[PDB]
């Protein structure tokens, strides 16, 4: 990943304004701005074919963009609307042999009348069964993250205060909480299969880690709860030997 | 290799002293493309000259026409000064009014 | 029909320094420019009101926008590549591409480069031909193009495609003007004396459209070889001028006349008889 | 290039070849492309052709047919991480704007040697009656009963792969919000 994206996550009230970053490193005179909706598919918003110009996508309507510097192409959203609820996409590519456009990671947005529906994720560590590891010799290790608006989240597993990627499946999909309603909380739950021996290990430290994107600070809360604010939640787990 | 630029000056319609008339200068055959051309009445430079975009033949060489409407006299001599990279000094072409 | 059948556009890039870098483009039918190019706004100056001819305001947009993109992009390209190919600053690059209609029905594309006042290369079925003028840059220009195929795929779709349909509806839409005949204005006039006793016997024809005409010095029917043509120098208005000289004694002055033939004189030809 | 047509969804058995097809239709042809999505990760290049026709790069194979207006995308030994939307691009003339398709989503089945179905209950580290149930180590099925209650959650199957240990396992995560509730529902 050669091409940065900020902000990763957005949440935003109908009306207000926001600006989205892309840079990238690699003397690119090409840039790009696209929008990812369900199939529809990539819809170019505008593109720079240098640092001074700018031009028009397909869909221009009512985005501002702007080109000061060749390494960072700029999208804005003056009066946000729930129709620019989207997955934002940009790219680079060079002005010779270039033939390949390097798209940055992506920003989920969301534009919500009232940020009063918003909610931040409920984490959980379930221990293995005994079962499993009587059985197969392995020890799976389940997160669970519950009732969380809108679906703004990045579940990580931690073991021994290290991020490990071997043995670990997140839902690909996450499930939702009510499906006959549309502002219906989500739920995500994820796997960790270990060895039985190392979750014998009674000084072997599990912990699942949900960083949730919600409400920033300028934004303003009017309730009698916590505001959901951009948070981690996390859950944890030590191993035992019986 | 460098061009030297051909000059000719012409009239749109025959010399008649006291009516209108237009004085056309058409630089051509020269390279590189930089030039200065300048329509002159009795030594003096014209202001208010128009001039066409640059243009090529098939032999590269550049072309250029530089025009202005003027009301000829007996008394007065026009010409067109021009300057090239490939000229010592720069070439005046009196308009001979035959 | 009379009048002109190619259109094409050119390119004129003249390179001072490794930074300074000056474009000088416009759109022509034959001798007849019908399009300007500011630099400044990289935008299109239609200097007809037929210039855009048939085509929509998205494919000018769309067309102006690649002509845009390719000459800042070609001018930072050769800056770049100047060194590998032993460039001297400073140099003048020229470009001509388009598509003439021939007789028969065939609309027939070219591309033609230069570097300095010679020929540099030659776009032959959407592939860089190198001249013998460029030598071994010009071989090394097409061998390195040939492995950007995407450039070659512009230039053919731009070439093949976007061009004849583009020339033949501004060959409609310009009718008016481009089939148009006007009828010259012709006067005789005496020269400089080439020798004692001799004159200069000067026949200008101004004011003509299209350009094919025909200026002859005439004893009657006798056509006099010693008659010297000269440029079909151009006007303002779309218009051209011709002078035709004869070089002849005194005596001779008398019985001489200049027949002019063009086609908007339908037939009947101008005949100006020599007056002492 | 601006009419894109490729199929929505293509289901596929682990180890196996599978081709995706791409029909267009163009008003100015500059290159056809083939980008790879992963959910929900961005776009990533897989092959470029200019001209007709198969071009090849690991596993994966790309013809083009201009004169049939078609390109076809191999994937030869496919493979779990294969698991993903292709997207299918034209570009315009000439080298600036890029038309992307609808995209095909396509679905791999693991391939189990070793299938043993289990359904195991988990217990919850911090402190309570709270538990899950885990339906584990099966093959294609595809789930038996999935949502049967309605405060009943059954997720969608998730392949598990233990790299170092090099073990493929398919499991689905089930729970219920209210008190007592049993893994055989
Ligand atoms: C109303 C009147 C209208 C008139 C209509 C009539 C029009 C007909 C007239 C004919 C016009 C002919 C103009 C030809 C110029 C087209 C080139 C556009 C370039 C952009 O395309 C190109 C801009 C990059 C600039 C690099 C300059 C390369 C020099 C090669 C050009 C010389 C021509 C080749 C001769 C052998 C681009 O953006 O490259 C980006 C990418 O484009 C891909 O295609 C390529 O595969 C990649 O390598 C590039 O990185
Ligand atoms: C409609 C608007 C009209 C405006 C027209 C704009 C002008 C742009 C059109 C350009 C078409 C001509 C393209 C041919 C130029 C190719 C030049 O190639 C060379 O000669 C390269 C010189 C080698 C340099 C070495 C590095
Ligand atoms: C390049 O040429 C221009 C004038 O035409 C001038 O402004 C500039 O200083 C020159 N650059 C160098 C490095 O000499
Ligand atoms: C070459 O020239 C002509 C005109 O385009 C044609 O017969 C032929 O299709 C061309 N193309 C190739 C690849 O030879
Ligand atoms: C313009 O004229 C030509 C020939 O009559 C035709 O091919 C073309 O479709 C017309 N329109 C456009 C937008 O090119
Ligand atoms: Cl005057
Ligand atoms: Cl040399
Ligand atoms: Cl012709
Ligand atoms: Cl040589
Ligand atoms: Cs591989
Ligand atoms: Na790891
Ligand atoms: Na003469």
């Amino acid at each position: 990943a050669g091409v940065t994206q900020t902000p990763k996550f957005r949440v935003l009230k109908t009306g207000q304004s926001m600006t989205l970053l892309c840079a990238q490193d690699m003397n690119h005179e090409y840039m790009y701005w696209y929008r990812q909706d369900p199939g529809m598919g990539l819809r170019l918003i505008h593109y720079s074919v240098g640092e001074g110009t700018t031009a028009k996508g397909e869909v221009p309507d009512g985005y501002n963009v702007s080109r000061l510097k060749k390494q960072n192409f700029l999208l804005g959203l003056e009066s946000a609307a729930p129709s620019q609820t989207s997955v934002y996409f940009c790219a680079s590519s060079p002005r010779l042999a270039g033939d390949e456009q390097f798209f940055g990671p992506g920003t989920r947005l969301t534009v919500l009348e009232d940020l009063k529906n918003v909610f931040p994720p409920e984490v959980a560590v379930f221990e293995p069964s005994e079962a499993e590891i009587s059985h197969t010799q392995k020890a799976t290790l389940v997160c669970l993250a519950t009732g969380f608006y809108p679906d703004h989240v990045e579940l990580s597993w931690w073991v021994n205060g290290k991020e490990v990627h071997s043995g670990v499946c997140t839902d690909p999909q996450p499930l939702k909480e009510q499906p006959a309603l549309n502002d219906s909380r989500y739920a995500l739950s994820s796997r960790l299969r270990v060895s039985a021996t190392f979750w014998q290990n009674p000084r072997n430290h599990f912990r699942c880690q949900v960083q949730f994107y919600g409400l920033s600070e300028n934004d303003e809360w009017t309730q009698d709860r916590a505001k959901p604010v951009t948070q981690i939640v996390s859950a944890e787990a030590w191993g035992r030997a019986d | 290799i460098q061009r030297t630029p051909k000059i000719q000056v012409y009239s749109r319609h025959p010399a008649e002293n006291g009516k209108s008339n237009f004085l056309n200068c058409y630089v051509s055959g020269f390279h590189p493309s930089d030039i200065e051309v300048d329509l002159l009445k009795n030594g003096e430079r014209i202001e208010k000259v128009e001039h066409s975009d640059l243009s090529f033949s098939k032999d590269w060489s550049f072309y250029l026409l530089y025009y202005t409407e003027f009301t000829p006299t007996e008394k007065d001599e026009y010409a067109c000064r021009v300057n090239h990279v490939t000229l010592s000094q720069p070439k005046i072409v009196k308009w001979d009014r035959d | 029909f009379q009048g002109p059948t190619s259109f094409h556009v050119i390119q004129t890039s003249s390179f001072t320094n490794s930074t300074w870098a000056q474009t000088q483009g416009s759109g022509w039918l034959d001798d007849l420019q019908i399009h300007g190019w500011d630099s400044d706004s990289g935008t299109a100056i239609f200097l007809k009101p037929w210039s855009k001819g048939n085509f929509s305001d998205k494919e000018v947009a769309e067309l102006e926008e690649i002509f845009r993109v390719y000459i800042f992009g070609f001018a930072r390209e050769v800056q770049d590549f100047a060194g590998d190919f032993q460039m001297k600053y400073p140099f003048e690059i020229q470009g001509i591409a388009g598509c003439e209609l021939h007789s028969g029905g065939a609309i027939v594309s070219f591309l033609r480069g230069a570097l300095g006042g010679l020929d540099f290369l030659s776009v032959k079925n959407a592939s860089c031909v190198p001249s013998p003028e460029g030598g071994s840059r010009a071989q090394k220009f097409c061998a390195l193009i040939i492995q950007y195929q995407g450039i070659m795929e512009t230039v053919r779709a731009l070439l093949y495609e976007t061009c004849p349909r583009y020339l033949l509806g501004v060959l409609n839409a310009g009718k008016a003007d481009l089939q148009r005949q006007v009828k010259p204005e012709a006067w005789l006039s005496s020269g400089p004396s080439p020798g004692p006793g001799r004159l200069q016997l000067v026949c200008h024809v101004s004011g003509f459209y299209p350009k094919p005409v025909w200026v002859m010095w005439m004893r009657g029917e006798q056509e006099q070889q010693g008659t010297q043509l000269g440029d079909i120098l151009p006007n303002a208005n779309w218009t051209w001028y011709l002078r035709a000289t004869l070089d002849v004694a005194d005596g001779e002055a008398a019985g001489l006349s200049c027949r002019v033939k063009h086609s908007s004189l339908e037939g009947q030809d101008i005949i100006l008889y020599w007056r002492g | 290039g601006q009419n894109i047509d490729q199929p929505t969804e293509m289901t596929a058995t682990e180890g196996a070849i599978v081709q995706i097809n791409c029909t267009y239709q163009t008003s100015g042809f500059n290159g056809l492309f083939w980008y790879q999505q992963h959910a929900g990760e961005a776009p990533t290049f897989l092959s470029y052709n200019v001209l007709d026709g198969l071009e090849e790069k690991g596993r994966f194979s790309s013809f083009l047919s201009r004169s049939k207006g078609y390109s076809y995308l191999l994937l030869k030994e496919l493979q779990m991480k294969d698991s993903a939307s292709y997207l299918c691009a034209v570009r315009n003339t000439g080298g600036f704007k890029t038309i992307f398709g609808a995209g095909t989503r396509l679905f791999v089945k693991a391939n189990i040697q070793n299938p043993d179905p289990a359904v195991y209950q988990l217990r919850d580290s911090k402190s309570s009656d709270k538990s899950v149930c885990l339906f584990t180590d099966f093959d294609s099925q595809t789930n038996v009963s999935q949502s049967k209650d309605s405060d009943v959650y059954i997720t969608d199957k998730c392949v598990l792969d233990m790299r170092s240990m090099d073990f493929k396992s398919n499991s689905a995560v089930a729970w219920s919000n209210k008190s007592d509730f049993a893994c055989a529902n």
